[PDB]
């Protein structure tokens, strides 16, 4: 769903269909802003893999000999081919073109300029039940701006009552290669009033692997859990 | 440039009798972006099962197509041959003189 | 006088393209190909020839492994070429009759190339796509020694047995067939006799308005339009002056009357 | 030869309304489709509705389209307005007798510390910090 990757190295996409009522197969690209263009199709009956227009011949590459799980690399890549990737076959009826889930695919200089989230809950206004209360969490220094996030308080997960920034906010929008940061503003009460309830706001960072090369003196920002904690009092 | 236009002619292969089997046939001939739709219209709705032959060229490169169906022609019906095309900002409708 | 065969590659987009081959003796269609079983379909008895029946296989198996590579060097060229979607590829190739060979390419409707001899050679006009078109057909020098030896060998044996099975279906006579009608006014106080024909073959004809004797030059003669039975269709038309006209005649001479020619008189009510 | 271009960029509406999204096209085709798609904040891309060519017009489920094929301009019209249909939409087209690629649109969207129920973050009670 998510792959970081430097530039001048390789990548592959794997992208998911409901079942097969598979024929051609195309693949698509889309960047915030422009328009969603075709690449190329991948043609199983003959494996044939022709691009389109001006895109340079073997810099994509397409081999998923498989209805559902088929795959798709990209290579030498650069600091421009970077955004969703979507695969897309029409239907029996040729009536609509169904599409599948997209891999959101992120290309930087360096290794290094990921890092994990800052995540940690924050005191609210001491007015509170003067009969509600509001206790957020927020992330930052977290790149790419690419996480996932939730509350799970009292050991069980969230659902309701939680509305979730969609758009990271970029701490230094500026340069284009910082940080970005995202709230979790989420109780009744008597729910924190009482001082045997627990937070444990956790965000699952996207990163390197074990495969990937680390040279930095830091810690290299693998795909990791973190969380914080938090209680109540009752004054 | 290179867009022809089609040429449309309709036709009978034998003398219009009220009640006697006959063949309708439309040509399209000369064009040259080479997709196209040939429909038969019999008091305005599509004529279905409407037989063809196979496509081919002449000297100058340029596309003919041969359709045709049977039907019994009476007084109160009238048909035409509707031409939909590349080259067309309508579809061009041919109607059948009889008399 | 000459037996050719046409391919019809149309590519509308980049996973959409159709590819049609048929064999023609002039006007009549002989030969057909299904690619779904890539096989000949002969349209007639006679359309075998004088060949054998083992060859006719030799000769299906090289045309579909000839359809089949050549319809995917296309796509793999189009940017190559600089082939723009959507566009057309049409070939044409025969022999006639007594012994000259053709075979001619068109890209867009317009001469693309040409095989003279033993090689491929641009039109001038073509520009140079053709030339570089032509380098990629002048690779390969089996295809066009293959090639080379279907014109000049296989084609005027083939056409000498097609012809003389087809004997009985040339030279065979189906006498035609008239009916005058009213025709669109060309304008004020003017109409217009229409005189129509169907069911003739062989396409030779002569029809002609007349009045006793003295052919009325004034007479229209349209296209010969095609029946879907072999057959042939000819109206002829003539502008009168809303009067003067009861006293036409159409004549119709054709090699099956026998030398009766058709005649119908026009009536006007 | 053909272009799909849509003009808004980001537009706000008031819950349980109607509201519409046009699309403007340049095509040199007599037979064709055009679609609209829902791509939400997930990236995940949904199909909404199809029409095109001489099709009436369509309405498929609380949703119509107003077609204006002289003046090629195609309009969503959505209807009875719910609150979670709150994502982006794109605006595509294809051929019909030989279906292939799309193009589409540029997308419309539709929508210590001390939190008013250094960051700016969004609002979404009010939840913005």
């Amino acid at each position: 769903k998510s792959v970081i990757r430097q530039t001048g190295s390789s990548a592959e996409i794997t992208c998911d269909l409901a079942e097969g009522s598979t024929g051609y197969i195309h693949w698509y690209l889309h960047q915030e802003g422009k328009a969603p263009q075709r690449l190329l199709y991948y043609d199983s009956y003959t494996s044939s893999v022709v691009l389109e227009s001006g895109i340079s011949p073997g810099k994509y590459d397409t081999y998923g000999s498989t209805r559902k799980n088929l795959r798709m690399i990209l290579r030498n890549l650069i600091e421009n081919d970077s955004g969703v990737y979507y695969c897309a076959t029409w239907d029996g009826d040729y009536y609509k073109k169904l599409f599948g889930s997209g891999t959101t695919l992120v290309v930087t200089e360096d290794l290094k300029n990921v890092f994990p989230p800052e995540v940690a809950v924050f005191e609210p206004s001491e007015a509170e039940i003067s009969q509600k209360a509001t206790l957020v969490c927020l992330a930052t220094g977290f790149y790419p701006d690419h996480v996932e996030l939730s509350w799970w308080v009292n050991g069980k997960e969230v659902h309701s009552g939680v509305c979730t920034d969609p758009q990271p906010l970029k701490e230094q929008p500026a340069l284009n290669d910082s940080r970005y940061a995202l709230s979790s503003r989420l109780v009744s009460a008597t729910f924190w009033q009482n001082p045997r309830n627990h937070f444990r706001c956790q965000v699952q960072f996207y990163g390197l692997s074990e495969n990937d090369e680390w040279t930095q003196d830091r810690a290299k920002p693998v795909t990791q859990i973190v969380s914080a904690e938090a209680w109540g009092r009752a004054d | 440039g290179i867009q022809r236009t089609p040429k449309i002619q309709v036709y009978s292969r034998h003398p219009a009798e009220n009640g006697k089997s006959n063949f309708l046939n439309c040509y399209v001939s000369g064009f040259h972006p080479s997709d196209i739709e040939v429909d038969l219209l019999k008091n305005g709705e599509r004529i279905e099962k409407v037989e063809h032959s196979d496509l081919s060229f002449s000297k100058d490169w340029s596309f003919y197509l041969l359709y045709y169906t049977e039907f019994t022609p009476t007084e109160k019906d009238e048909y035409a041959c509707r031409v939909n095309h590349v080259t067309l900002s309508q579809p061009k409708i041919v109607k059948w003189d009889r008399d | 006088l000459s037996f050719h065969v046409i391919w019809i590659a149309s590519f509308y987009n980049h996973s959409w393209k159709q590819n049609l081959v048929s064999g023609w003796l002039s006007d009549l269609q002989t030969h057909t190909w299904d690619s779904n079983s890539s096989t000949i379909v002969f349209l007639w008895p006679w359309s075998r020839g004088n060949f054998s029946n083992e060859e006719w296989k030799e000769l299906e198996t090289l045309f579909r492994i000839r359809t089949i590579r050549s319809f995917e060097g296309i796509r793999r060229y189009a940017h190559e070429l600089q082939f723009e979607y959507p566009f057309e590829i049409q070939v044409t190739g025969g022999c006639e009759l007594h012994s000259g060979s053709f075979l001619q390419l068109a890209y867009q409707g317009s001469d693309f190339v040409s095989f003279q001899n033993n090689s491929w050679l641009p039109y001038p006009v073509a520009g140079n796509m053709a030339k570089h078109f032509c380098k990629v057909l002048n690779q390969n020098q089996h295809e066009n020694d293959i090639t080379h030896n279907l014109l000049s060998d296989t084609c005027p044996r083939f056409i000498l047995g097609l012809l003389d099975a087809g004997k009985a279906h040339l030279q065979r006579q189906v006498k035609p067939e008239a009916w005058l009608s009213h025709g669109p006014s060309p304008g004020p106080g003017h109409l217009q006799l229409v005189c129509h024909v169907s069911g003739f073959y062989p396409k030779p004809v002569w029809v002609m308005w007349m009045r006793g004797e003295q052919e009325q030059q004034g007479t229209q003669r349209g296209d010969i339009l095609p029946s879907a039975d072999g057959t042939w269709y000819l109206r002829a038309t003539l502008e009168v002056a809303a009067g003067e006209a009861a006293d036409l005649s159409c004549r119709v001479k054709h090699s099956s009357l026998e030398g009766q020619d058709i005649v119908l008189y026009w009536e006007g009510s | 030869a053909q272009k799909v271009t849509q003009a808004q960029s980001s537009v706000s509406m008031p819950v349980r309304k109607a509201v519409t999204l046009n699309c403007l096209y340049e095509t040199s085709w007599w037979s064709y489709y055009i679609f609209w798609y829902k791509q939400l904040p997930s990236k995940e891309m949904i199909f909404l509705i199809r029409q095109g060519s001489d099709e009436q017009n369509a309405k498929s489920g609380r949703y119509s389209v107003n077609f204006k094929k002289a003046a090629k301009s195609v309009a969503l019209t959505i209807s009875a307005l719910q609150l979670e249909d709150s994502a982006k939409y794109f605006c595509a087209l294809g051929e019909l007798r030989w279906p292939d690629k799309l193009i589409f649109g540029k997308g419309t969207r539709v929508t210590s510390v001390c939190l008013f129920t250094v960051y700016i973050t969004d609002k979404c009670s009010n939840s913005a910090v």
